[PDB]
């Protein structure tokens, strides 16, 4: 429920009603917020999410239905029956798969049948601005940094050769300034404030910082950072991308590990997922590039995960000595 | 610091009178006890003296004694006129100290304006200081609550065991400094060592009072609650730190019922803690549970049905799955661990049977969420399969038989399987309702009666009364062949299955009573007047043999022995 | 292998028993000139009887072979003491230590 | 629903006796349904 | 059996024991009044503050700003603390020594206001520094978990609110509608979820363990005593009924309505719906009792005690749907006409003329019979 | 010396040379255990000075006699020449 996940908007399909309060029966688009794209109809299962391209009015158009009763909603305290406008097959739950039972969470998949149950009624309620707003920028980031990935992939392996090394050129603009910003974002209360006013904006930070892990984007976020440091050197970068794309290569790198050491500030369950990549941040330490970047992330590791601390081995402690030395 | 040591000597002064009024009043009582032993002519009085001053548990007669400080009750008590008035003056003396009752001159004084004195000087910033400071001005003004509090720790030790209380309280200090460090193997060790040395101590079981007054039951469970926390993860840490703690606390609760009690206490987490894997040999949290409530009535009465549901649940779960322990040793898959599936019926078994006799509540909310869940009781007795207890047994006893399927200290899944179903039926047999409760006709009691009826079968029951068991032989060559310990048929099964027999089907007839003495009675009888012989009378099966002999079924000819008239 | 060197001259007339006490103000020292035992500053004339292994048996056959009130430089080898990093931390693994030791008494 | 409420028209009850402890259950797996009072329940949605 | 065969050493423990048992817990010592009055006087920070509008706080209210503080600390649970146990305490009884008064001659009404006036002026003493504030985060901060925290704090709160004034109702709900937060009041129906009713069960144990009695290691126990299980935190619940009986007291239908429905809170729960259930509970119950003592020709002397204490619970519970529904308010009115009430107080009229004849039948029973007519009466 | 430079030596002292027996002291001060002395029967409640002035006179705390049993403080020379030897646990 907290999960970004569960968010959906509901955008219908006419815009003079985008704000007008709605109608039992007026056709309109559910979308994922995080993801992006829309629900919809298909020949091989009974709904999915497609893209925006796909997402057309013979599959997206879904209208709440007071019933199942043959032919104003109420946010929340009241009842909604979903049905597809044109197809007709109403929202429904399958029966418990017998795998699902032996799995701990039941997770029911969504199957469109006419013949609905009693229970496909459902309870609407709103997210919170800030939720909304988390889910918006997750959304964004994550199409920037796919973005930036399959740009890197596309000029890893090949070198420039004083030629174009491929056709999209990297956002390395948007990309910083979403380092920028993001950095903005989680950047932690200031102590200057009152007691009460600093937790309640402390609890807002790890709600954030939260949502963002579970998401995955402190996963993308180390993926790009592999991928950046797959290079040794911004000559190195230059020589496989262009030079105008190693002229940011340090800064790229070092908004990444500040970002990841924002991501990780202050959360036991997101300095426990490092707890894996416990030998990456090591053998990343001794990196000229953003040295202090890692080091920060390396220390807010340690004092807010005890699990990393009980594997921590000596070949770990010999390098945080090389560091010193 | 300075205030902790004006409690200490508060208390160490309170000590001090307690010795010096001990002496006095039971010099006084003794003089009073010759006395009224002297004068025979004071009937009523001797008799109400000698009832309650002479009749009465030692604290209760010592509160009788020191009832004097009501201004009523100044009669009641025996003590001379003397004596009560130097425990008064004591008592006026320890509010005076306590402060009861310009320039401070004493330390509660002291702090006091020490205290309010910053704390109208400034707003002070730190939450430390704070807590501190306010700490300090509530002991300074509940004197008398800080030794109240106090006074629970406070224990006076005998001069001649002081050698082996110091010894005592270095091995706590050593327990106590290895609580905060992480968990290794030299730490291990030093605890084993500390538990050893404190359980080899004389004083451990002397004073239970002082025992629970240092209270390191709950350091020794800090340190389950320590290991556990990684244990419960993959498999278990440090299996020999687990055995030791329920050697010590264990044995704790063996020493006396207040510590039963102390530890039952805290019988929520020790159920919840307890898991196969956990537990899959040795000393475990199940083994305190059972500790903690065998052979006690009040602890049986407030067992917790949640705790119950939690076992059933357990048992439920040994019934549905196999021993991971087992598939990773490689015997045969048996879909069910049986060696769990017995560890928890015997802690059911302990928990509905106590003093000998059927506690009527556990036993009707144990065979209630047992057949509320079906799967505990195991495939023998499951409803569609209908395999049938006597037919899973001899199934048992060729799975013992054949070396392929019976192989991959030793496991033994025939005989796990064997004991597994006797420890259901054994309890069964003592959450049957009691002979009084049958002949009363209560309609709860003859219901559960009924249920048990229907679960467990006769002719199952005889069948394996009358299950024919192997005989320690002396081989051609000179070779004892005598039967695997542990691996085969063992006379504890029958032991259970009689012990069913006669508490759920009282023998009230002669020809079903000499049915049984003719299918697996007189057989028993025969098998045991051979083994009577010293080249096998040495061997420990003929030894158990001869327990359920005059365990069980000797006992059941002594019942039916005026049935057996007319014969 | 322990090395004796004669610092300052001392009795050259009484030595130790197996089975003596010897008083030792020493002052332990490692090869590049970095000292792990400093028992003068720390107050400590450390009682050890020779010939009961109590003490690394390069210092003590050195402090045998020295006479009362002589001060001595003992070389001891790291195989005649602390081979594998004795007293971790204090002493790097396989290093030479120098011992400067005098006789206060022989008791 | 929870114990204690009012049973709603439609509404799935488990019917459980009082003296064999025993839910009243449609038994298929003889190949005929038939009912019988055993101890694994059944949704009995009796309806007047 | 004698006492001078006795070891000195255990002689000396049990004289230890009776001692504290029949002596220091005894005597009664009153240092709160005292300790609240010099820790609120300011002493000459405001003689030197004067020219400072914001004047540092005193003593009392720095305490309060502290446990305010470690309120508002975000923790996953409440841990307990002892220096707030014994805190909450002495403010609690030092606001509450007015309120219990420190053939019968009546209180002139000179009396009466005067009396009502140092009430007034003890809870001031604690409300003007933050003591409002700091029962509704602690409240809230409990997370709806029973224990000796929340109960101190219920006490706490209830010496405050004595009297239903108008001051400190003002200041819960102003703070309460500044936050926001739904932690209060889903902590109050968690805490009326885990409160407890009549148990049979529990009431043959404990019959059962008091007919068998035990020994005790250290002299000898018989029929020991032990914690009640039937009606456990009854005066926990009692406190809870009587908090919200004062936060609801003197008709004030801002707090009615927001009890009601919490207005501006993201989430609203019914207290009023809650109390009803919790009332249902407690009548089923009590009706469960009455079939298991109605073939028992007398009500044993346990049975009677397990009355007494459900009822005065019963009696708690109709006060504060009393104080709900004073006054003119039609929401809650609505709300309690329409939610299982009627089925609920016809369960109680079935016990109420069932346990009326047994006890006009049983002579010994006159007390029992008058606490039953004034639950009838509430 | 500096501040910083001499907290740290401070509490480096304390660390390394008091912090294990001060621990374990600390955490056996909570319980009051006393047996049946001459010491004991000598302790009193208030100083005996047997007069006036000396009447509800409170003595100084933290100088009277302490008949409550402690464990005797552990300390191992730190010597570093003898040659080091289950191996038991090192003191302070």
């Amino acid at each position: 429920c907290t999960h970004a996940r569960s968010l959906w908007r509901l955008e219908p399909l006419r815009i003079s009603w985008s704000g007008s309060h709605l109608r039992w029966g007026q056709p309109l688009r559910i979308r994922h917020v995080t993801t992006g794209r829309y629900l919809a109809l298909t020949e091989d299962q009974g709904l999915v999410v497609v893209d925006a391209c796909k997402a057309h009015t013979k599959a997206t158009s879904f209208c709440f239905r007071v019933s199942k009763e043959k032919l104003e909603i109420k946010y929340g305290e009241s009842l909604c029956f979903v049905q597809h406008v044109a197809s007709g097959l109403w929202l429904t739950y399958a029966a418990p798969d017998p795998k699902a039972l032996r799995l701990g969470v039941l997770k029911k998949k969504a199957i469109l049948h006419q013949e609905g149950h009693m229970d496909d009624a459902l309870f609407l309620t709103r997210c919170q601005q800030e939720e909304s707003q988390a889910a918006r920028m997750i959304h964004s980031t994550a199409g920037l940094y796919n973005q930036f990935i399959k740009g890197l992939d596309s000029f890893s392996g090949k070198p420039r050769g004083s030629g174009p090394p491929a056709g999209p050129a990297l956002p390395i603009e948007a990309v910083i300034l979403s380092l920028q910003d993001l950095i903005g974002y989680f950047e932690p209360p200031s102590e200057e404030l009152q007691h009460e006013e600093k937790q309640s904006k402390l609890r807002s930070l790890r709600n954030r910082q939260s949502l963002f892990q579970e998401e995955g984007m402190l996963s993308l976020v180390l993926n790009c950072i592999d991928r950046l440091n797959v290079y040794t050197t911004a000559a190195h970068f230059a020589e496989y991308a262009g030079e105008e794309a190693a002229e940011s290569w340090k800064e790229i790198v070092n908004l990444l590990y500040e970002l990841l050491a924002s991501l990780i500030r202050g959360n036991r369950a997101n300095c426990a997922l490092f707890s894996t990549n416990l030998d990456w941040v090591v053998s990343k330490l001794d990196r000229l590039e953003a040295s202090s970047g890692i080091l920060e992330v390396l220390y807010c590791v340690l004092i807010e995960s005890p699990e990393v601390l009980n594997i921590i081995q000596e070949n770990h402690i010999k390098s945080i000595i090389s560091l010193l030395d | 610091y300075f205030c902790d040591q004006e409690l200490q000597h508060r208390v160490e002064s309170l000590a001090a009178f307690a010795e010096r009024y001990v002496d006095k009043l039971q010099a006084n009582q003794r003089s009073r006890y010759a006395l009224l032993m002297r004068a025979f002519t004071m009937s009523a009085a001797e008799t109400a003296r000698r009832t309650r001053e002479f009749r009465s548990p030692p604290q209760e007669q010592i509160n009788m004694l020191l009832h004097f400080k009501d201004e009523a009750d100044e009669e009641d008590c025996p003590l001379p006129e003397d004596i009560r008035q130097d425990l008064q003056d004591f008592h006026q003396d320890l509010l005076a100290h306590c402060g009861i009752q310009k320039k401070p001159q004493s330390l509660q004084e002291l702090v006091s304006h020490m205290v309010v004195r910053w704390a109208q000087e400034d707003y002070v910033q730190s939450p430390e200081l704070v807590r501190a400071m306010f700490s300090l001005l509530h002991r300074q003004y509940d004197g008398l609550g800080e030794l109240l509090r106090a006074l629970p720790r406070a224990y006076t030790i005998s001069p001649s065991s002081v050698e082996d209380t110091m010894s005592l309280l270095e091995c706590l200090g050593q327990i106590r400094s290895l609580l905060i460090v992480q968990m290794g193997p030299q730490e291990e060790n030093l605890m084993i060592q500390s538990i050893g040395n404190i359980m080899n101590n004389k004083v451990f079981y002397q004073h239970p009072n002082l025992m629970r007054a240092l209270g390191m039951h709950e350091t020794v469970m800090e340190v389950m609650v320590n290991v556990l926390g990684g244990g419960e993860t993959k498999e278990i840490r440090f299996p020999k730190m687990v055995t030791s703690c329920c050697r010590f606390l264990c044995y704790f609760c063996r020493i006396s019922r207040q510590n039963q009690r102390s530890m039952f206490d805290h019988l929520s987490y020790l159920l919840e803690n307890s898991g196969i894997g956990l537990g899959m040999q040795g000393s475990t949290p199940l083994d305190v549970a059972a500790a903690s409530v065998i052979d006690n009535n009040e602890l049986a009465l407030a067992l917790q049905e949640q705790d119950l549901e939690k076992v059933v649940s357990y048992l439920a779960g040994c019934g549905l799955q196999s021993c991971p322990m087992l598939l990773a040793k490689g015997y045969p898959d048996i879909g069910w661990n049986p060696c769990g599936g017995e560890r928890y019926l015997d802690f059911l078994r302990f928990a509905v049977f106590v003093n000998g006799e059927s506690v009527e509540e556990n036993a009707n909310v144990v065979v209630r969420l047992l057949i509320r869940k079906p799967e505990c009781f195991g495939p023998a007795l499951r409803g569609e399969g209908g395999s049938g207890l006597l037919a899973a047994i001899e199934e048992a006893i060729r799975i013992s038989e054949d070396p392929a399927r019976d192989g991959p200290n030793r496991v033994h899944l025939g005989h796990a399987i064997m004991s597994f179903y006797a420890a259901l039926i054994d309890l069964l047999g003592r959450c049957a309702p009691e002979m009084h409760l049958i002949q009363a006709g209560k309609g709860e009691a003859l219901r559960i009666r009924a249920i048990l009826r229907s679960l467990v079968p006769l002719d199952d029951l005889v069948g394996i009364i009358s299950l024919p068991l192997q005989i320690p032989t002396l081989g051609k060559d000179g070779a004892l062949v005598q039967p695997k310990m542990s691996a085969s048929f063992v006379p504890d099964h029958k032991a259970s299955m009689v012990l069913f027999l006669d508490r759920v089907y009282g023998i009230e007839n002669q020809d079903f009573l000499l049915h049984v003495l003719d299918v697996g009675f007189l057989p028993d009888m025969r098998a045991a007047a051979s083994l009577d012989t010293a080249t096998f009378s040495t061997t420990e099966m003929a030894l158990a043999l001869n327990r359920y002999l005059c365990l069980a079924v000797l006992p059941l000819i002594t019942k039916c022995a005026p049935l057996f008239a007319g014969t | 292998g322990v090395e004796i060197e004669t610092i300052s001259p001392g009795d050259g007339r009484t030595f130790p028993k197996k089975g003596q006490t010897c008083v030792v103000h020493y002052t332990g020292m490692l090869q590049n000139g970095k000292k792990f035992d400093s028992s003068r500053d720390r107050n400590k004339p450390f009682k050890f009887r020779i010939g009961k292994q109590e003490v690394i048996k390069g210092f003590e056959e050195g402090a045998a072979q020295m006479s009362l009130g002589q001060r001595a430089k003992l070389t001891c080898t790291p195989d005649v003491a602390y081979g594998a990093t004795g007293h971790p931390g204090v002493i790097p693994p396989n290093a030479t230590l120098i011992f400067d030791v005098e006789l206060l008494n022989l008791e | 629903r929870s114990e204690g409420e009012k049973v709603r028209v439609g509404d799935d009850l488990i019917l459980v006796s009082v003296s064999s402890e025993r839910y009243l259950h449609l038994s298929t797996a003889s190949g005929e349904l038939q009912v019988d009072a055993s101890f694994m329940q059944t949704l009995w949605n009796m309806n007047p | 059996t004698p006492l001078y065969n006795l070891p000195t050493h255990r002689a000396c423990n049990m004289f230890l024991e009776s001692y504290k048992a029949a002596w220091i817990l005894t005597e009664d010592h009153s240092f709160e009044d005292r300790m609240i009055d010099d820790l609120s006087k300011a002493g000459e920070q405001e003689e030197e503050e004067e020219e400072v509008e914001e004047k540092k706080p005193d003593p009392l209210h720095q305490l309060v700003l502290h446990f305010s503080r470690t309120a508002l600390t975000e923790k996953s649970k409440l841990d307990e603390d002892y220096l707030y146990m014994a805190y909450a305490d002495i403010m609690a009884k030092s606001c509450h020594l007015e309120e219990g008064g420190e053939e019968e001659v009546e209180v002139s009404f000179e009396e009466k206001e005067m009396e009502k006036q140092r009430l007034l002026y003890q809870q001031s003493r604690l409300h003007t520094r933050g003591a409002a504030e700091m029962v509704l985060q602690m409240i809230s901060a409990c997370k709806g978990e029973t224990g000796a925290m929340v109960s101190s704090t219920l006490k706490l709160g209830i010496s405050i609110l004595n009297g239903g004034n108008a001051e400190v109702q003002q200041k819960m709900l102003d703070y309460l509608k500044d936050k926001k937060e739904v932690g209060f009041f889903q902590s109050i129906q968690a805490l009326m979820q885990t409160c407890s009713v009549l148990d049979l069960n529990a009431f043959e144990r404990q019959n059962k363990a008091e007919g068998l009695g035990m020994v005790n290691e250290d002299g000898t126990v018989i029929n020991r005593q032990n914690g009640e299980k039937v009606m456990a935190d009854d005066e926990f619940t009692q406190d809870l009924f009587r908090f919200l009986q004062l936060l609801c007291e003197g008709h004030n239908n801002d707090f009615q309505n927001y009890l009601r429905t919490q207005t501006g809170n993201t989430t609203t729960i019914n207290i009023i719906i809650c109390t009803v259930d919790y009332l249902l509970r407690l009548q089923e119950s009590i009706s469960d009792f009455y079939w298991y003592y109605s073939g028992k020709d007398v009500i044993e002397e346990q049975g009677k005690r397990n009355f007494s204490k459900a009822m005065s619970v019963a009696k708690q519970v109709f006060n504060s749907l009393t104080e709900y529904i004073q006054g003119p308010c039609t929401g809650n009115q609505q709300s309690l006409a329409h939610s299982r009430l009627w089925d609920a107080v016809v369960g109680f009229l079935h016990v109420f003329a069932h346990m009326m004849m047994k006890l006009a039948q049983d002579s010994s029973q006159i007390e029992l019979l008058k606490e039953l007519l004034d639950l009838q009466k509430d | 010396l500096p501040g910083p430079l001499r907290a740290g030596y401070y509490d480096l002292l304390i660390s390394i040379h008091l912090e294990s027996a001060c621990r374990s002291r600390r955490s056996m001060l909570s319980e009051y255990i006393v047996p049946l002395t001459p010491e004991t029967r000598a302790i009193t409640l208030f100083p005996p000075g047997r007069k006036g002035g000396n009447a509800r006179r409170h003595g100084l705390p933290g100088v009277g006699v302490t008949t409550s049993l402690r464990p005797p403080h552990h300390f191992s020379p730190p010597c570093f020449v003898a040659a080091l030897p289950e191996a038991p646990a090192r003191l302070s």
